[PDB]
């Protein structure tokens, strides 16, 4: 049929240390932010919670939520052209050869997903300078050699009951199913395909099966990073209770699991996501696969 | 998944070369063939049964059927000789395999005699309380020697250690065999001989303290 | 213009660690998986493990299964292979290669292939080489170089001045381990008295240069 969404895309910094995703936050590390707003929250000597939050926090949530916005237009752009390369019966009402506009999809994507990263530049920037005042807002903490882990552990057990609601199994069970299914149908459209009559619905099927190969290796990623800060902070849940350390150990506790946190929002905001895209994607296949045994009587490939 | 390979395939010049690829219903998935000349990485020859990537030449055609999967040269020239490997994704442990591999040996080349060289013991080397004789074996077609040690007229067990023949530059093939030796052996006998057989010929060279 | 280079292999004891690395190049090397393939000396491929572009899945074969782990970098384009508990069949070329296409999970051939790196685990000690002349009686002159440890050797005949009539012969495995190999150059007599001839052996491993005169043989 036609993708009518295509929030799949995502794209990273040359130094691979930030992903941006189309959802919001569309960077993890603001929910990062979030939970020293939380962790903040049960330490009672810090009354900054409202200049984090609204100051800075929002306003770069804001920020990188306008810069996303500037790419609306080289969004569209690049569905137009996917829904005229996976779909015959639309190509067939234009004029162009299916290599220009293969070109032109390839250059109007590399065009999208890079305004993503250059609109979002100064954002970036304003996350390491977010970092470093999170530090400074818990020196102001009271303590110092001796700091109570109490709410650290508070934190930690909260966090492993937001873990049981997320379906990582049916998750797991999902990707395989559907990652299964790519490879042999990629692999037979292979052997099935040949060049004597029109290579049209073979064209739009392997373009398809493209963008299926890169959601689900997208897909494998996000279930990966969920899978690794869920047994990391488990493992904390059974590593070593200290009742109290002094307050830069404290530090490096809070931004250990918050890291670990943020890493599975922001999986489960892009496994949701991925989860539906693969899916319209594998229906459109086999939409496409109907359309290339439909007349047996005729031809195939 | 297993994959089936005979280890040997000859062929004459010109004619053409089929090497074959075995397995359960392997017309169901796709074969790749890759060639391996010595001293070299692979180089992809054949994929997805019968396509054939840019720059091979199209002597070079595959076929994937039912239970077998042949890769054919046509008019086999002599460089086409090396290991011959196939390679099929493995559906049931979902990563890929190769088979055991194939050499193919173009014959009919013409046939070279090999030169021999024999050297003593080194003069240093005595001094330390060894002696080594150095048979070297060169320029030979095709690589098939067998080499024979002589204690004046005796033959020479112990003490010998002989190379595998490798091809050479020139397409013929080269190997050397060492006798080790006391320096109380070697003063002691009239003469050494290195004795190379080849094709039922054979060389022969002496050297004597 | 597609290249990918092979590092890091080389002597390990068995029980070791070592750490492989293949450096792409020439190519958007984020969007394809990778593979790696050893082959023993004188025996076939043998896959390995794969990693997805995004590493979110890896295999790995039982032979390595819970020994070997497969990394990648998609910022320097560099694909890891980290070998634990090295065994003495571990000893091979090892191989990096790339899927034709992009997210195929290493369903798909492998159409650009890197030239290898040699692993060798033992537990023999580095050794350094004896090198002794063999004095000529054309003439053939040449240096024995004798009981080495591991590969590989290089002979050059003075100083790389003299490089045509040089044969080098592949090295023997003795019975102890050790290898030894002999460099032959074939001269026309006409030089025997007047042309000096000194081969250079340098083995990298043992950090050895050594160097022969190879003069005739007098009373």
């Amino acid at each position: 049929n036609t993708t009518d969404n295509i929030d799949y895309f995502d794209i990273s910094d040359e130094s691979n240390y930030y992903l941006i995703s189309q959802l919001r936050p569309h960077f993890s590390n603001i929910y990062f932010f979030d939970e020293f707003k939380r962790y903040a929250s049960y330490h009672t000597e810090i009354k900054r919670y409202e200049d984090i939050h609204k100051t800075k926090v929002n306003s770069l949530l804001n920020e990188a939520s306008r810069a996303i916005g500037i790419c609306n237009r080289a969004k569209n752009t690049v569905k137009g052209l996917i829904n005229i390369l996976e779909n015959p019966q639309k190509f067939k009402t234009q004029r162009e050869s299916y290599d220009v506009k293969l070109r032109q999809y390839e250059e109007k994507k590399e065009a999208f997903r890079g305004c993503l990263l250059n609109k979002n530049r100064k954002n970036l920037d304003q996350i390491k300078k977010i970092n470093n005042e999170i530090r400074d807002l818990l020196e102001k903490l009271k303590c110092s050699q001796d700091c109570q882990t109490n709410v650290y552990f508070d934190m930690i057990k909260i966090y492993l009951v937001d873990f049981k609601k997320m379906p990582y199994e049916n998750y797991d069970t999902f990707i395989k199913q559907y990652k299964n299914s790519y490879l042999s149908g990629v692999d037979m459209i292979r052997k099935i395909e040949k060049q004597i009559d029109n290579p049209v619905t073979i064209n739009a099927i392997k373009f398809t099966q493209k963008e299926m190969g890169y959601i689900i290796d997208r897909f494998e990623y996000h279930l990966q990073k969920v899978k690794h800060s869920i047994d990391q902070v488990t493992a904390l849940s059974d590593g070593v209770k200290p009742k109290q350390v002094t307050k830069n150990r404290l530090k490096e506790y809070y931004f250990n699991i918050g890291n670990y946190y943020s890493i599975f929002k922001f999986g489960k905001d892009s496994l949701n996501m991925l989860n539906k895209a693969l899916i319209h994607k594998e229906k459109i296949v086999h939409n496409l696969l109907g359309e290339l045994f439909g007349h047996l009587e005729e031809r195939i490939s | 998944y297993e994959l089936t390979q005979a280890p040997s395939v000859s062929v004459a010049p010109g004619q053409t070369a089929r090497i074959t690829c075995g397995g359960d219903n392997i017309g169901r998935t796709s074969v790749h063939w890759y060639q391996q000349k010595p001293g070299q990485a692979p180089v992809l020859v054949i994929f997805y049964d019968n396509d054939r990537p840019s720059g091979i030449p199209e002597r070079f055609s595959g076929s994937n059927s039912g239970n077998m999967a042949t890769l054919s040269i046509s008019r086999v020239e002599v460089g086409d000789e090396a290991d011959y490997y196939c390679q099929v994704w493995d559906s049931n442990n979902d990563h890929p395999v190769f088979g055991g591999g194939t050499k193919l040996t173009v014959v009919g080349q013409p046939k070279a005699a090999p030169s021999v060289t024999l050297f003593p013991p080194s003069s240093e080397e005595l001094q330390a309380n060894k002696a080594t004789l150095v048979c070297l074996i060169s320029d030979f077609y095709p690589g098939a020697v067998t080499v024979a040690w002589k204690a004046d007229s005796s033959p020479v067990k112990a003490g010998v250690e002989t190379t595998t023949p490798s091809k050479q530059s020139n397409n013929k093939y080269a190997a050397s065999s060492y006798l080790s030796l006391t320096p109380e052996q070697w003063k002691s006998h009239r003469s050494y001989s290195c004795q190379v057989t080849h094709e039922g010929s054979t060389v022969e060279k002496t050297v004597a303290p | 213009e597609v290249q990918l280079l092979e590092s890091g292999g080389g002597l390990v004891r068995p029980g070791g660690s070592q750490r492989l690395s293949c450096a792409a190049s020439g190519f958007t090397f984020t969007p394809y998986a990778m593979t790696w393939v050893r082959q023993a000396p004188g025996k076939g491929l043998e896959w390995l493990s794969t990693i997805s572009g995004s590493g979110g899945s890896t295999s790995y074969a039982d032979s390595v299964k819970g020994r070997f782990t497969i990394s990648r970098d998609n910022s320097k384009n560099i694909l890891y292979l980290q070998m634990d508990s090295l065994r003495a069949e571990d000893t091979a070329l090892y191989y990096c290669t790339k899927d034709k296409d992009e997210y195929t999970f290493g369903h798909n051939a492998f159409d650009v292939w890197g030239r290898g790196t040699m692993v060798t685990v033992s537990s023999a000690s580095t050794k350094g080489p004896s090198v002794f002349p063999l004095a000529p009686s054309t003439a053939a002159l040449g240096c024995l170089v004798k009981d080495y440890f591991p590969e590989p050797v290089t002979v050059s005949w003075n100083s790389g001045a003299l490089t045509s009539g040089v044969h080098t012969f592949p090295a023997v495995l003795q019975s102890s381990g050790l290898y030894s190999l002999s460099s032959v150059v074939t001269v026309p007599s006409s030089s025997l008295g007047t042309q000096t001839y000194i081969c250079n052996v340098n083995h990298k491993p043992s950090n050895t240069k050594v160097d022969k005169k190879v003069e005739p043989k007098s009373c």
